[PDB]
This record gives C-alpha cells, sequence and structure tokens, in this order.
RNA sequence: UCGAUGUCGGCUCGUCGCAUCCUGGGGCUGAAGAAGGUCCCAAGGGUUGGGCUGUUCGCCCAUUAAAGCGGCACGCGAGCU
RNA sequence: UCGCCUCCUAAAAGGUAACGGAGGCGCCCAAAGGUCCCCUCAGGCGGGACGGAAAUCCGCCGGAGAGCGCAAGGGUAGAAG
RNA sequence: GCUGACUGGGGCCUGUAGAGCACUGAUAGGGCUAGGGGGCCCACCAGCCUACCAAACCCUGUCAAACUCCGAAGGGUCCCAGGUGGAGCCUGGGAGUGAGGGCGCGAGCGAUAACGUCCGCGUCCGAGCGCGGGAACAACCGAGACCGCCAGCUAAGGCCCCCAAGUCUGGGCUAAGUGGUAAAGGAUGUGGCGCCGCGAAGACAGCCAGUCGAGUGGCGCCGCGCCGAAAAUGAUCGGGGCUUAAGCCCAGCGCCGAAGCUGCGGGUCUGG
C-alpha cells in the first residue's frame, strides 16, 4: 500500500500516475500500491 | 569477523579520501564487478552481509571475490563520555573505498543472476555502487 | 580492422576528450607521433580487436599504418579511456597477447564448483608476418582435484613460448 | 527489416513451379489446434504436405510471381491448404466436398487449384473436382 | 546569564503540535456475519473516579467510546503549595 | 602526569600543540678506552662419531637482512663489527 | 647609508602530495609446497590421499602516520641583479601585550558531531559595530573613511513594485510556485544527444490467426522536474507578486550603484 518504494510486484500489476501521484494496480488488490 | 590477523599498531588515524581509486580500479577475476561511486569506509559488517546476500541468492552457486579487505580500525570512545584522556577504544574495522574501486567480483553465473544478486548486495553498502563487465580492462601488449 | 586516424598538433588534450576524440601516440623504433582518434569507432574495433588482433590505422595522408595496442591509460571515475598507445609494427619480431579457445565444460560440477580462466590469453614472440588468429586448448576431466599450467599447448609454426613456461592457465575451484 | 533475405527468393522460386495444388480454408480452429500439420500431415501426399500461408498475405504480389496478370479476386484468406512443389494428387475430388456439407458446418470452401496448366475458379473447381 | 535567569512534583489556568487513544471517512485483510488486524485521511469535540509513592512515571481497583504522546524556561512560585 | 632520549603526528629547511599514537633513561665498560696489525657477517643448501631444529668440522651459495652493552632512529664491512 | 620585503637568473638543502611494494608488516584468488592436524593404517615405519591449519617459492590482485625501490608542486639558504620603502641595520629612552576570535586550506583529537578542541600556513574582526552588497548580521563579497560639493566614473551586487537602474535582445529547459534550501531509494514526469533489436520469412497491441498494414521493442550518456518530506504562538521567497517568467542554463548591449577613483576648494604632516 503506502511506501516510498512502489515497484511492480507480478505481471498483472501496472505503475499509473496520476494526480501528481505514482500507484500501482493489479488484477489482484493486495497488488495495489500508492507512493507516499 | 573481517580483520587482520597481526597489526603494527592497534590504533592509527582518521585520515582523508582524495579522489580516484589508486588501482584494485578493473575486472581481474570474475566476469561481473561491483563498483564503487563514492568514496567511504565500509565496514566489515557490510561487506560480509553483502557477501552472504550474493551467496544466499544464487545459493552455493557460482564464485566470489571479495576485493577490498578492512585493514583500517575504527575507534570509539565509550558512551556517555566527554573529552580528552587519550583516543578510544578499537570498535572495529573498515576498508577505505574510493570511486572506481571494484569491491566484488562473481564468475560461474548467469548475467540474469549476477546483475541481481549485485544489486542486492548494492543495498547493502553505505554507497552508491554501479555493475560492470569486462572491457578494455585487459592491461596486455 | 580499420580505423581512421588523425594528427594531433599541440591542441589541449581536455578538449579533445571533451569533443568525443581519444587522444593518443605511435611509435617504434623509428616514428613517434602524436595522433588522435574518434572514441565510439575505436571501441567499436577493440571491442574485438583489443591487444590480441592488428588495426589499421588511416592517416589523414592516406597511409595506412599495420598497429597493435600497448596501452589503454583509463580515468578510475568515469571509467573510459584517457589515453591510446599504438605500436606500428613493421617485421622484426614482436612480443604480444593471444587468445584461447576454452573447449567445452569442465567435469567439476557434483561439488557446486565453477571454472576459472586464470589465462584467457598467453604472451608469445612473433613476426608480423605470422601472427595466428588463435591457440587450441583441451579442458574436459578437469575435476574439483587437478588443473593445469605449463607447456600443455598446441603451439603452431610462427610462435614461440615466451612464458615461464611452467605457470597455472586455468583451475576449477569450489562454490560461494 | 532483416528477414526477408531467407524469403525473396522462394515465393517466385517456388511459387512459380509445381502440378496440382487446390485451396481449403482451416479457420476458427479452438484448442484443437497446437502445431502437427507441421508435425503429421504429409501423409496425404508423402515427402510432401506442410501447414503454411508463405506468401498468402500479399497475394497480389504473389499474383504477380508465377506472371498472372490482372490481380483482383481471391489469393488471401486463411489459405491453410497443403499441395506441394514435387506431389501427386487427384483422387479426393468426390470426398472433397464432405468437409463443409455437414463434418463441419461451412469452413471446407475453396479459391483456387492450378491443376499444372489449369486454374479452377470458385464453383470451376466445385463443379471440376466432382 | 554567578553586582542572582528560584532549580522536582502537586494545584490553578490554559494554548499549540500530530507521530491519533476515542469519535467521522476510507483501502488491504490470512475480511463469511459479528469482532479484530494493518495502513491511509482526519484534532472538531472528548479523553473518568479511586488505592500506593513527594514522586514524574508506573502498578493496581471500578468504570469507559476512549482512558493518546508531546511542546510552551522538564509552560505556569511578582498565582498558591 | 611532572626531568631526559627515540619515532610518528609535523603539511620534503628549522620549529611547531592536545589528558594525540608508541617506546626508552636516572645505568654500563679498567677493556666495551689509545694506537698499530690482522680478520668479515646473518642466513640457505649439501656433507660429517657421540651430535637437537643452530654445539664444533668441511664445501658451495649469500653485499649485508648479522653485529655494534641497553629504547628507537640514523649511520656503518672501502668498519663503527 | 641601499643593505629591506617582494621579484629575476644561478647553485646547494629536503623526503610531504602523488605513486610504489625493493625493505617492515597487512592482505584477495590461484599453483607449488617444509611442518602440523586428520582419513587410509601399521608399528617391520614406512606409505598414499585430503573441495582442512600452513612457512618460503611462482602467477595474478591489493593496504599502511610511526613502510619506501621512487618522488613533484613548493619551501629554506647563499651569490649576482632590480627594488628609496612609515624598507633595512646599529646604540639607547618609554611601552602595552603575554585572555584571543572567525573564515579558508593542511593534520591530530572527536562520531569524516558541535558557534567543539588542539597545532600549522593565510586572512580579516580585535583596534575598521565607519562606508556599499548580503532582508536584518564582528570577522562571506566589495572596499582601507583628513574636511567640504544639490558634479562625474566604477566595485560587489543589482535593473517588475516596495527600490536607483532593462517589464532589454537572441536561443533552450521547467509546469513543480520547482525556484523559495534534505538522503537512501522509487517512477510508461519531461526534454536532448547515443547504439543495437528487428518490420510486403509484412503480430508490436488488439477478436478464432487470417484480416489488420506499420512502426515497434532493449539498453547507454546528459538537462529539468515528481514522491520519499511529521513539531509544537500567525504565516510568508525580505514582502507584494511572478509561469514563452519577475524561475533555471547559455550568449550579448546598456544603465544603477561605496566615504573605492576622478573633478574643484581647503587643512595638516613628511620629503624635495
Amino acid at each position: 500500500k503506502v511506501r516510498a518504494s512502489v515497484k511492480r510486484i507480478c505481471d498483472k500489476c501496472k505503475v499509473i500516475r496520476r494526480h501528481g501521484r505514482v500507484y500501482v494496480i493489479c488484477e489482484n488488490p493486495k497488488h495495489k500500491q500508492r507512493q507516499g | 569477523m573481517l580483520m587482520p590477523r597481526r597489526m603494527k599498531y592497534r590504533k592509527q588515524q582518521r585520515g582523508r579520501l582524495k579522489g580516484a581509486t589508486k588501482g584494485g580500479d578493473y575486472v581481474a577475476f570474475g566476469d561481473y564487478g561491483l563498483v564503487a561511486l563514492e568514496p567511504a569506509w565500509i565496514t566489515a559488517q557490510q561487506i560480509e552481509a553483502a557477501r552472504v546476500a550474493m551467496v544466499r541468492h544464487f545459493r552455493r552457486g557460482g564464485k566470489i571475490f571479495i576485493r577490498i579487505f578492512p585493514d583500517k580500525p575504527y575507534t570509539k570512545k565509550p558512551l556517555e563520555v566527554r573529552m580528552g584522556k587519550g583516543k578510544g577504544n578499537v570498535e572495529g574495522y573498515v576498508a577505505v573505498v574510493k570511486p572506481g574501486r571494484v569491491m566484488f567480483e562473481v564468475a560461474g553465473v548467469t548475467e540474469e543472476q549476477a546483475m541481481e544478486a549485485l544489486r542486492i548486495a548494492g543495498h547493502k553498502l553505505p554507497i552508491k555502487t554501479k555493475i560492470v563487465r569486462r572491457d578494455a580492462y585487459d592491461e596486455a601488449q | 580492422y580499420r580505423l581512421k586516424a588523425y594528427y594531433r598538433e599541440g591542441e589541449k588534450p581536455s578538449a579533445l576528450r571533451r569533443a568525443g576524440k581519444l587522444p593518443g601516440v605511435m611509435y617504434n623504433r623509428h616514428l613517434n607521433r602524436k595522433v588522435y582518434v574518434d572514441l565510439v569507432e575505436f571501441d567499436k574495433v577493440f571491442r574485438q580487436a583489443s591487444i590480441h588482433h592488428v588495426i589499421v590505422l588511416e592517416l589523414p595522408d592516406g597511409q595506412s599504418l599495420p598497429t597493435l595496442v600497448r596501452q589503454v591509460n583509463l580515468d578510475k571515475r568515469r571509467r573510459r579511456p584517457e589515453h591510446v598507445d599504438f605500436f606500428v609494427l613493421s617485421d622484426e619480431p614482436v612480443e604480444m597477447y593471444v587468445p584461447l579457445r576454452f573447449v567445452g565444460t569442465p567435469a567439476g560440477v557434483r561439488a557446486g564448483g565453477v571454472l576459472q580462466e586464470i589465462h584467457r590469453d598467453i604472451l608469445v614472440k612473433v613476426s608480423p608476418r605470422n601472427i595466428p588468429e588463435f591457440i587450441e586448448v583441451d579442458v574436459s576431466g578437469l575435476e574439483i582435484g587437478d588443473s593445469l599450467h605449463a607447456s600443455d599447448l598446441k603451439l603452431p609454426p610462427g610462435v614461440e613460448l615466451a612464458v615461464s613456461p611452467e605457470e597455472t592457465i586455468a583451475a576449477v575451484v569450489p562454490p560461494e | 527489416a532483416a528477414a526477408a533475405a531467407a524469403a525473396a527468393a522462394a515465393a517466385a522460386a517456388a511459387a512459380a513451379a509445381a502440378a496440382a495444388a487446390a485451396a481449403a480454408a482451416a479457420a476458427a480452429a479452438a484448442a484443437a489446434a497446437a502445431a502437427a500439420a507441421a508435425a503429421a500431415a504429409a501423409a496425404a501426399a508423402a515427402a510432401a504436405a506442410a501447414a503454411a500461408a508463405a506468401a498468402a498475405a500479399a497475394a497480389a504480389a504473389a499474383a504477380a510471381a508465377a506472371a498472372a496478370a490482372a490481380a483482383a479476386a481471391a489469393a488471401a484468406a486463411a489459405a491453410a491448404a497443403a499441395a506441394a512443389a514435387a506431389a501427386a494428387a487427384a483422387a479426393a475430388a468426390a470426398a472433397a466436398a464432405a468437409a463443409a456439407a455437414a463434418a463441419a458446418a461451412a469452413a471446407a470452401a475453396a479459391a483456387a487449384a492450378a491443376a499444372a496448366a489449369a486454374a479452377a475458379a470458385a464453383a470451376a473447381a466445385a463443379a471440376a473436382a466432382a
């Protein structure tokens, strides 16, 4: 979730900048990360 | 842990870090290096930690070459004490490292495993690192 | 293996470097000249030729000198070549290194061990008109115990062993 | 585009000399497909049959390789098929139209058929091969 | 600062910070429900009465939605003790 | 801890501080002094009854790593031994 | 009475920076290998083996204030030149000081902490809290204030308003108010240079692979920005307010600007 190192965790996961912030979204929600 | 077997002198002065590496700057053994990008004292505990991670990664696998060696003693006064009363006690040992020193090296491994292993180690080190290959590092004739 | 060289007069090496050029010199018993080459083109070459194989330098007077490298000095930080030494050959026999062919793989595998190419190449006396491409080794029964050293080689014509010859060349050793 | 060298010698050297081909249409093959027509389909013509659409995609340029002038009618398609540059075939013409009638549902349609200097059209191969 | 800057804690009076103990949002959950865990946003308001020790703090009793942690010269003696 | 000597710190003249690093001195020799004349070390490899891994003997190899009362440094066999 | 600092040329003296491993030690990997441990295995004492401890020797790699085969820049000194300076040398009278401080560089101590502490070379404050810049501010930048001027030229630093002088010119970046002060580390944020994959053997991404008809991927250099970033009275880059800038990088022209320099008058002290 909220960490200073966001990386891709798997190949379904996906890195998305939205509104100033770097997120990540996978298919499975455990993989969801936001940078902070 | 990782220290000399003898020293001529038990404690020694801190000194400084002029640029460059002097030597130990090109590959020489294995097929992939981890190189220094900044000067620092690297402590035996760090060297060891990195080294172990390397192996742990390609578990019991290829070969490893530790190219820096902590000969320098690291003093430190007891806790809570004031100044004076001679130099402090020796706590550990460091290896003086300066940009372009090839600190590690690996052999008998895939580039994938290697790339990765090293990266990992670079994390355990308190300085910035780069990975290397085997270019014009062949000082011959 | 050819490289456009140029003639260096007295332009600060710094500025040449700055401008992607690689300062240098060429010499032999007879000639001595400041030269420069371009970096990326030299590297393209050297990446293969290195000190093992001849390079032909094309000066601005059309002439084409057959040379070997004798030295690549480099800046520790920003690990790049600062300066190249070129030895222009002629006919007198000259010393150099010649690459080896580590055939197959060694039999030391059960104990986790791994090969050590202690010598990828060997020093030899040769004439410029009889330069070999390579030398052929025979690695197969290199176990976790034994190794090989000396004149256990397939020395062709034009060659003279300019080593010990008693000296270790490739040894298989335990894992990390 | 390094790949065109081992190719631009064999759609006017292979696709130019033959004797007896025809057209089928293997299309929507679901889980029943792996690579077994480049691994057992030779049993139709000895050392001959295969599985490819090579020069069956820019076939406006393959209808200029064996000299055939005026090029706009068929040629492309999922042209699966199998004949050969040196192989025999004749007696399957009555068995032919059984794989589009009910053994499948429609998908054994044809387009061309080079009967050694005798190309057959659509119903001109469906009435001919009967 | 020694031709003086009263120097623990208690009381009284507050005010601020958020790294939030309740209360309001929310995402993950090894989230069935209920109840947790964990992180994210959020101080607006709240954050008890006793036994023991000068105590700070702490342990304990009975509660509680909760019984937060800090700064203000270890806030506050020309306000008291 | 307090005087004296050696080394480093001391930034290539000299000098250079700290409760910086690390050692010595408060003696000794009637020959360990003067001069003249001789002689050359430590090791290493052989080889030799008692004989260790150096007792004394022989032969090669050995520019100095021996030795110069004692700390260190400098010096030194073309001798200071 | 020209000998001074400083400078030029010549000649000595030197063991740091750097570098090096020849000595003194430390040290990685490999080979060879005295001993020793230990397996084979026996007392007839030999003998074979060891991905064990381990001298010397060999190959390849390193480290050092109290190591040096080597060694700068500089420094000290004598000679001979320049050098008339609030220089020097000599004899005597009068002192105050003997508590330093910061900054830069070089070391030690310290924790490669401190407006720390101890020396060394330099510099300023001290005594220049007089003047200009830096928002304010002994010692950072500029510059050594005898007095006067409603004159002029510059210094640092400045030219959108406060506030003197450019909303000056030409080319780029940046979209965070970054600028307007933080790290490991993260990211399909941007821009600019590089070099390879491999594309009518027309799948890079999308529905059965045919259609689809092209650009796709992977590294490497460089610039600017994003998150990483939580503390206590009311905030804020000095403030207003700045977005092809009033930010940042690169070019250039002009102006502003001190008690610096000139001009003009005056005073005083020295020498002529």
